[PDB]
């Protein structure tokens, strides 16, 4: 559970490419590009509308908890 | 509540665990570990957070640019509890190569910062590519002799590409429509209080931005103004995404728009395409000059200078005058005229003189070397200018106007000789601050012997050879004012038959 909660910091880390705290959308479409996964504009971007409970077009680390930690 | 993306989310965290570091040959955790103090920036709030920090920073540079040299850094997280230097993340700490003041650090990433925001903003109008500026913070190294600041970033792996400058450079290699209409819906949404240029990074990811300002006082050194602003729309050729948020174009010349125009073949074959979800464009401004001209007459509390957009007609003006557009070339005088009539129709005062002493066929200084043909509707048009001039404050068109009314120099061929208005424009020229006596003087001519609408006034005459006088005196001209005082007898003289 301490551990879980580290690497669900350290999965946020990957993503949180400037570390401003905020996964944006144009960073989420780098991380998959250098990734080399093979994942299309239209669905980086309904990938954070899906975390974006709040609405401000990013996904926070509560956000990213919520998603990660879930049924 | 359902999220139907996890397995990506997850199957990238395993792609990124296996990912080799691209900096582990240049074996910076073998580097002694040096201690800093980090101040990061909320431009929202305006405030500032600083923490400690653990850094390992290569010796040397790996780039330099005109400003600042680059350090290969590692810096250890203060969110994650208890990272190892295997782990750390890298990061590019830039410094100053040239010594500068310690807010020119915090400035910049003020200016990053905003920026940043703007960013934001443009992502909210659901574009085709969303954008995003790289977050940049300070490490401030006391230990260090003279306790020197970096400006620190995260490392961006990919192509560099510099899209465009602080000066006009466009990338038209491969052109991509998302960094240019980012650039003017910057100017837009902003009232054209600024503009996000200098957009570079890798693909979307941006950093070393540059904000040219309508004050032109924030921002540093490279913020050049409203010229910034000409720089850029001199070169910008609105794509299909300036068109789908709502952007006007920029009023350019006939031989700009074609030089601008010649790259739209290319435009068409760029490979960002709109959806349609792209909204349309704190209280914006269009950039072209009839909804400008409509928006200052909205305004209703007739104004001069009351428009950005004329002043950065005026640069593009200054920047023909200047050779800044034309080549080792004789510098185009027909697009300056175009930009200086756009910043006169806008409220320049400076652009208005120039045409009224320009359709007059008079000298004059903004494109002195420049003289426009004669006609009839110039003369007009130039005495028309001149006299918006003088009702708008400016001396030397308030003297002109009342030369005009006097002997008929420069008087449009629509309008007649008359002394009582000739009377009113010196006077409000003498009220302001070519000497004071010689305008006095002729406004007593004028009262002694009258004409022109204005009936002989002997007393009036006489007491303004006597301000003339008085006037010839504080300039050492003693001979003059005691003429002036005799002119002022003879005046009152008549009075008494
Ligand atoms: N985060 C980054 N990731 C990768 N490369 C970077 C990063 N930041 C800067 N660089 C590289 O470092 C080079 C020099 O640094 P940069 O231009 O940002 O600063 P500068 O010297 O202030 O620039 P300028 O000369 O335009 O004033 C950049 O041209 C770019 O190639
Ligand atoms: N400007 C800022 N002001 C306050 N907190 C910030 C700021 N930028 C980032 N953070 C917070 O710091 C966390 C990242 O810290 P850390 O990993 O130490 O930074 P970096 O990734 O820049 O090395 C983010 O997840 C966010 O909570
Ligand atoms: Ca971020
Ligand atoms: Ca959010
Ligand atoms: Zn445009």
């Amino acid at each position: 559970d301490t551990d879980s909660e580290e690497e669900i910091r350290e999965a946020f880390r990957v993503f949180d490419k400037d570390g401003n705290g905020y996964i944006s959308a144009a960073e989420l479409r780098h991380v998959m590009t250098n990734l080399g996964e093979k994942l299309t504009d239209e669905e980086v971007d309904e990938m954070i509308r899906e975390a974006d409970i709040d609405g401000d077009g990013q996904v926070n680390y509560e956000e990213f908890v919520q998603m990660m930690t879930a049924k | 509540n359902s999220f139907h993306f996890k397995e990506a989310w997850k199957h990238a965290i395993q792609k990124a665990k296996h990912m080799p570091d691209p900096w582990a040959e240049f074996h910076l955790e073998d580097i002694a570990t040096e201690r800093a103090t980090r101040h990061r920036y909320n431009a929202v709030t305006g405030e500032w957070l600083d923490d400690e920090v653990l850094i390992k920073m290569a010796s040397q540079p790996f780039g330099r640019g005109a400003m600042r040299e680059c350090f290969r850094t590692k810096k250890l997280s203060n969110f994650l509890h208890a990272q190892q230097w295997k782990g750390a993340s890298n990061y590019v700490a830039k410094r100053y190569i040239e010594p500068v003041d310690r807010d020119v650090y915090f400035e910049d990433v003020r200016l990053q910062m905003e920026a940043k925001l703007w960013g934001e903003e443009y992502n909210r109008h659901k574009p085709p590519k969303q954008v995003d500026i790289m977050q940049m913070c300070i490490i401030e190294l006391k230990d260090r002799p003279g306790k020197p600041l970096f400006h620190l970033e995260h490392y961006i792996e990919g192509k560099y590409i510099k899209y465009n400058s602080n000066s006009g450079f466009v990338r038209d290699d491969n052109i991509r429509l998302t960094p240019q209409a980012f650039s003017h819906f910057t100017f837009e949404r902003s009232g054209h209080q600024l503009i996000v240029v200098d957009i570079q990074g890798v693909g979307d990811l941006y950093t070393d931005p540059q904000i040219h300002t309508e004050t032109g006082t924030d921002f540093g050194d490279g913020n050049l103004g409203v010229r910034g602003m000409a720089l850029f729309f001199y070169s910008h050729a609105c794509n299909r995404i300036c068109e789908s948020m709502g952007l006007a174009p920029f009023d350019l010349s006939p031989r700009e728009r074609d030089a601008v125009n010649q790259n739209t073949k290319l435009l068409q074959s760029a490979k960002t395409i709109l959806r349609g979800t792209e909204e349309k464009c704190h209280l914006p401004r269009a950039s072209a000059v009839a909804l400008e001209v409509q928006r200052l007459n909205a305004l209703d509390l007739e104004k001069i200078g009351k428009s950005i957009l004329g002043k950065v007609h005026l640069a593009m003006v200054r920047y023909h005058e200047g050779g800044r557009f034309c080549e080792k070339e004789e510098w185009d005088q027909e697009s300056a005229v175009f930009h200086l009539e756009h910043a006169a129709n806008l409220g320049e005062l400076e652009a208005i003189v120039g045409l009224g002493l320009m359709y007059s066929q008079l000298p004059h200084h903004i494109l002195a070397d420049v003289s426009l043909k004669e006609t009839e509707e110039n003369k007009t048009k130039g005495f028309d200018y001149l006299l918006k001039a003088a009702e708008a404050g400016d001396r030397q068109s308030m003297i002109l106007v009342a030369r005009a009314f006097d002997s008929g120099q420069n008087l449009s061929p629509d309008r007649c000789q008359d002394w009582l208005e000739a009377l009113h424009w010196y006077n409000t020229a003498l009220e302001m601050t070519e000497p004071r006596y010689m305008m006095l003087a002729r406004e007593a001519e004028m009262l002694f012997t009258g004409g022109y609408g204005l009936e002989k006034d002997p007393q009036r005459s006489g007491d303004l050879y006597t301000q003339a006088a008085e006037a010839a005196m504080e300039a050492m001209k003693g001979r003059l004012a005691n003429q002036y005082y005799q002119k002022a007898e003879e005046a009152w003289a008549q009075m008494e038959e």
